[PDB]
């Protein structure tokens, strides 16, 4: 009875982590593309570009970890016992 | 097979070692190099 | 076949401390200290400098340019020694893993006289949590015991106050698992590459080792850069 | 190598051969190597053009009112004013950068970039 | 005790690769910096006696 | 009867959260790319560039949250009796 | 017998919501990238840029909503009795 | 025997709708990105940019709708009677 | 044991149509992005920009249709029975 | 024995066709994007532009066809029976 | 014993070929986009743009080929028997 | 009881690694795209550009390697048992 | 016992190689796009452009290599009894 639920929880946590990884990796990559281009064109702008960057990143990474948290909820404290 | 994401007392030992190196450098490398520059 | 990071261990103060990752981080500490003393005896501002002086000069100038662009060397003279020691410590500790220290077995499978230190959650957690407490107390000293928490909760956009909170929880975690997972990966690979037969085991081992040198350098650099950036974010205004 | 022709409204500032021309257009810094796609751009107010030759040392020319044109022929820089590196006195170039007049402050900042400061 | 030999061959080829490719460029870099600071000290003394 | 339904609920919640995280992360990455590039090219635009940037984000995050909502419904209040 | 259909319904609804979330998130991100960049270039044009934007979004969100709709039809009113 | 085919039809319909939503959402986002950029660069062009746009969208949505059709045929008129 | 084959056929047809919809939607989106941008840059080029476009789309739709065809072969004329 | 392998072969062929269609659709979309943009830029380079294009497409389509081949090998000449 | 192992092998080979074809198609599309753009801007540069192109493609197809190999290893020489 | 939990752990770990690899590879590709473009524009900006490039690479591979750690936890020290 | 774990191992290895191929192919494609565009812009910087490229690609390939390793660990040296 419980082993099927354990397999389901493991596959669900894997899906959560995979989605979080895809989203976070690609979003950070796009934001960093913007940052590297802006700093390559104008070096002195580096500082004033960290303010939008770490806002965007701050959102993106948020998703990942939020998902990370929920992955734990699936795998360590399975919502169905 | 044990959960390797659980910290041991090792956490402190390593800390101490780092807390030694950070001193040594912080006293014996960065001030002389900064003075040389 | 492959088995994951079990540790030769012993109880030192009622707390189970690993033999490995205390031997290896100690060797890294002694190597950094030996390099430091060798510089203490050979640092010359008068004539041409040697090799160790040039190495530490490069590291110090790079990290000082970083601290100057980020927060300012007039406001934060300690971030420079912190960044330098973080870089050199992590770099030496990760580069010690290149050594031919794998020696198959007494019985069964692969084994090493020295596991890399960053392949342990205690090592990376010590580094990340020390940096965490340091930049939070630097933010407190720069802004106040009551102004620094409200600034962490406000951020650059106050309406995003929950998201900002998540950021503050995610900075240590990231810093510690980007390096664990990374160096940890290396471990597993050299253990599964040791399942090949000897005549066809040298090529993947050499490719992985040669690229793990660059990976360890880049990981030390990322840890130090992000430490400097976190200090500049916690001490702003 | 590429052929640089820096001309001003009333005189040819410089003309010669180079291996790398660094400047800064209104969209960012740029560096031209011998072969390079045709391009037309406008330099910044306080623009400095750094020219690099094989044996010599880098020329460094403060340009005021410039337009960059890369073609098959080479690089051509139109200027309203230009001042080489070893013709600027940093005192007037510094106390003019602090001025309240926009274009004269830009000229001072260009001369300051050319002398080495900022 | 045969993984030891395989890893040792791996270490030999990696140190050969570094001694072939990497150590020449870093040697050239540190030598260029050494000679630059040497020239700096030399012309410092020259300007002093001038 | 319940083990299978609970496994399916965990896998469905994992899929919901994976999709939400991919969408949220990549949409925030693209929007923040636009923000960083606009702040780089036109610095003074910074303030005004925050009125579109959040609109976009307010849409993107919306999707994520709604998925989150239903993910909860899947694992805490499973709609199947 | 109904447990297997219910597991299938939950996995299907998870798939529908995941796909809708990926589509909506990334489409809103791309449209908002265009919006933020156009507002950065022409600062005064914001008012004239909301009629194409809200058209684009109007389509994108539409897909999401429809998926949401059908997800409900899967988990509450399962099309196989 | 019916529960297995019913669960299969539910999962297949979920996959169809998910793929259609991803495709339609991201394609409409890309086309709308082009439309917003064109309008922002020269606004008078608006009326002439809607004949390419609605061609593009006209194709994209078509895919979506066709998928929707077959989704129904999977769950409501399951081809395995 | 035929229901297992029927469920596998339904899931495979769903996968085929989902992949086809994703590919077709995003390909039409990118090609139409190019078309709208080319018409916005200079409108007189419209009549000359429909030979490339309908080549591009002509391939993209092709893929979709082929998938559609094979999806039929999976659900209506199952290749293995 | 036979039915599980048949269902697995059907699902595997579905995955192969979905991946092929996604890859081919989006690759043709990006290549055609470049083609349309280049023809809009330089209208009298059309012929000169079709030799790189048909190279790129020739690679992309190749992948699709190869996948198509193996899809047949999965559903018509199942390797393991 | 053998039937479920063969079914898992078929599904795994399908996943391998799907991922390989997605990666190869979209990587070829992006590289060829760059090539077509560079030839549309400078026709005489077609000769010198084939050396970076065929490097990129050389890497991209490599992934494809590797996946192809493992697909065979999964369906013709199943590693667990 | 253990075999199905082990299968679930293996599939979940595969999903985690797949998502992490997709995200990391594409994000590193986009960041390196920005780096190579910025060096092509001004070939004497490498050292200046290696700071934002490696900040972005740090974030992207942070996502990747946290997923790697949790995958190793799944398949080596399975949380549920 | 063993057949379930073998099927799960084959499916997980397929997922790992699929994610790795997608990531590596598309990341190498984006980096090579940057390389071709840079060699088109500045043909005399090609050498200077292989230092960023082979860093980017290098990092990307690192990810692929790890995935490859773990796929073997799943398929030849299954980490579960
Ligand atoms: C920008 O934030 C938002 N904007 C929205 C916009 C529209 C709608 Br309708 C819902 C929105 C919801 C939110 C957040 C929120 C804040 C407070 C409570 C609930 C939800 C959020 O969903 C952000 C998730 N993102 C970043 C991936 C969130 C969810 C779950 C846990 C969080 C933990 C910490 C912070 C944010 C957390
Ligand atoms: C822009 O919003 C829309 N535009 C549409 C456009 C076309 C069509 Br045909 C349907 C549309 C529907 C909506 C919303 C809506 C508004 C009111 C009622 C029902 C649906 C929405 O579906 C959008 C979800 N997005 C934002 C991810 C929604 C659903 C569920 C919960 C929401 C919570 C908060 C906000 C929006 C919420
Ligand atoms: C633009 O709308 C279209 N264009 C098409 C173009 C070609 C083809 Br061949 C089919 C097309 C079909 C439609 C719609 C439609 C309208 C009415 C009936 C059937 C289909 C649509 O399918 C759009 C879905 N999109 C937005 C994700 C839709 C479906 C279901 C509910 C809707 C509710 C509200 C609006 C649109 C709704
Ligand atoms: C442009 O349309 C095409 N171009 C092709 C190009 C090459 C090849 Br080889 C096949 C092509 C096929 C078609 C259509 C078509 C038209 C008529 C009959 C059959 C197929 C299409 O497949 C388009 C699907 N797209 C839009 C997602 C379609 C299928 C099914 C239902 C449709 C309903 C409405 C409209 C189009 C419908
Ligand atoms: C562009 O056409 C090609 N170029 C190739 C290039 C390289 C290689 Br190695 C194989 C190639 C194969 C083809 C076609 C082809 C033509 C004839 C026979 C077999 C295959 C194609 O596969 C195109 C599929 N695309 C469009 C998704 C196709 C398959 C099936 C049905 C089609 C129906 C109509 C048109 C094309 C059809
Ligand atoms: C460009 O072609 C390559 N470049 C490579 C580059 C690196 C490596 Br390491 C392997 C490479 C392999 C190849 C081909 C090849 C040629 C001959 C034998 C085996 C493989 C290829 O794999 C291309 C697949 N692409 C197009 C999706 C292929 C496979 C199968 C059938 C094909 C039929 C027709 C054409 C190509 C066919
Ligand atoms: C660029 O090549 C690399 N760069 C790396 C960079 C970092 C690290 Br840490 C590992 C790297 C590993 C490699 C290759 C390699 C070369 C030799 C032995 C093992 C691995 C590679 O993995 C590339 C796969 N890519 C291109 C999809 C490969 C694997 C398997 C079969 C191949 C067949 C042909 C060519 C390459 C083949």
């Amino acid at each position: 009875m419980d082993p099927t639920i354990a397999a389901g929880a493991l596959i669900g946590g894997g899906l959560i982590m995979a989605g979080g990884a895809i989203g976070a990796g690609i979003g950070d990559g796009v934001a960093g593309n913007a940052l590297i281009s802006g700093v390559a064109r104008q070096p002195e702008a580096q500082g004033r570009l960290f303010t939008p960057f770490f806002i965007t990143v701050g959102l993106v990474e948020a998703a990942y970890f939020i998902n990370l948290a929920f992955m734990a909820l699936f795998v360590f404290a399975t919502p169905v016992k | 097979s044990s959960n390797f994401l659980i910290p041991n007392g090792t956490f402190f030992v390593v800390l101490a070692i780092f807390l030694v190196v950070l001193a040594v450098i912080g006293t014996f490398v960065v001030p002389p190099i900064l003075k040389v520059l | 076949q492959i088995e994951v990071g079990e540790h030769h261990t012993a109880t030192w103060l009622g707390m189970t401390v690993n033999t490995d990752t205390v031997l290896s981080t100690a060797i890294a500490g002694l190597i950094v200290i030996a390099l430091a003393f060798y510089l203490r005896a050979k640092v010359t501002s008068t004539d041409v400098p040697g090799g160790v002086q040039l190495f530490f000069e490069a590291i110090t100038i790079q990290m000082r340019n970083q601290v100057e662009s980020a927060i300012g060397m007039r406001i934060a003279p300690f971030v420079l020694p912190l960044a330098v020691t973080i870089f050199v410590f992590i770099l030496i500790s990760n580069w010690l893993a290149v050594l031919p220290v794998q020696y198959t077995d007494k019985h069964g499978h692969t084994t090493e006289l020295l596991k890399s230190a960053a392949a342990d959650i205690n090592y990376v957690l010590a580094l990340a949590l020390f940096v965490f407490v340091c930049y939070h107390t630097a933010g407190i000293w720069r802004r106040g015991i009551v102004g620094h928490p409200i600034k962490l909760l406000k951020g650059h956009v106050t309406l995003l106050a929950p998201i900002n909170l998540v950021e503050e929880v995610a900075k240590p975690i990231s810093l510690s698992l980007r390096l664990f997972g990374n160096i940890f990966a290396g471990g597993i690979l050299v253990a599964l590459i040791a399942l090949f037969p000897p005549y066809i085991m040298w090529a993947p081992n050499a490719i992985w080792k040669a690229f793990d040198l660059f990976v360890g350098a880049i990981q030390a650099f990322i840890f130090a850069l992000l430490t400097i950036l976190y200090f500049s974010q916690a001490m702003e205004l | 190598e590429l052929n640089v022709e820096i001309v001003a409204v009333d005189r040819n500032i410089w003309s010669g051969t180079a291996k790398f021309l660094f400047t800064r257009t209104t969209v960012g810094e740029i560096g031209i190597l011998p072969r390079h796609i045709p391009l037309v751009a406008q330099l910044v107010d306080d623009a400095m053009v750094r020219v690099e030759r094989e044996g010599e040392k880098d020329l460094r020319i403060a340009v005021d009112g410039g337009f960059l044109s890369v073609t098959e022929e080479g690089v051509s820089i139109l200027a309203e004013s230009a001042e080489f590196e070893s013709e600027i006195d940093e005192a007037a170039a510094k106390q003019d950068s602090e001025s309240d007049d926009p274009r004269i402050a830009a000229r001072g900042r260009a001369r300051l970039r050319a002398v080495g400061a900022i | 005790m045969s993984t030891f030999i395989g890893q040792l061959f791996g270490f030999a080829v990696i140190v050969y690769l570094v001694w072939r490719f990497i150590v020449p460029l870093v040697g050239r870099l540190m030598s260029a910096r050494q000679d630059t600071v040497r020239q700096q000290l030399a012309d410092a003394a020259a300007a002093a006696d001038r």
